[PDB]
């Protein structure tokens, strides 16, 4: 499929934490740090 | 009625889930309401001819 | 917290709790700097 812009977004987080990004989810990462639309389209890629 | 849903008190479905299902949710509510107004429409229009 | 003398780490104690209402933001005052690690819940979720 083809795109029409690409948005690529980096960070480091805690390892519990990595749940916390996904479009609805709440706590403190979702809330005070970064938050992602509900109707959010693309990938996250997490890795140790 | 809940429509098979798991509850038929819609805020609530806003409120206690996260969005993902209650998306699930309230398509179902949507479309059993607009089901039973559909009916009830063909029975007005049969009940008027 | 606030108990004049603490158990021995060895005989530590144990205290339950339960049917009561818990304000955790007063925890914050306690130190300038503290540790606050929380493990599989958000402190500032944890009135919710």
């Amino acid at each position: 499929l083809c795109f029409t812009n690409v948005y690529a977004d980096s960070f480091v987080i805690r390892g519990d934490e990595v749940r916390q990004i996904a479009p609805g989810q709440t706590g403190n990462i979702a809330d005070y740090n970064y938050k992602l639309p509900d109707d959010f389209t693309g990938c996250v890629i997490a890795w140790n | 009625s809940k429509f098979g849903a798991i509850s038929s008190v819609l805020n609530d479905i806003f409120s206690r889930l996260d969005p993902p299902e209650a998306e699930v949710q309230i398509d179902r509510l949507i479309t059993g309401r607009l089901q039973s107004l559909q009916t009830y429409v063909t029975q007005q229009l049969i009940r008027a001819a | 917290f606030n108990a004049t003398r603490f158990a021995s780490v060895y005989a530590w104690n144990r205290k339950r709790i339960s049917n009561c209402v818990a304000d955790y933001s007063v925890l914050y005052n306690l130190a300038p700097f503290f540790t606050f690690k929380c493990y599989g819940v958000s402190p500032t979720k944890l009135n919710d």
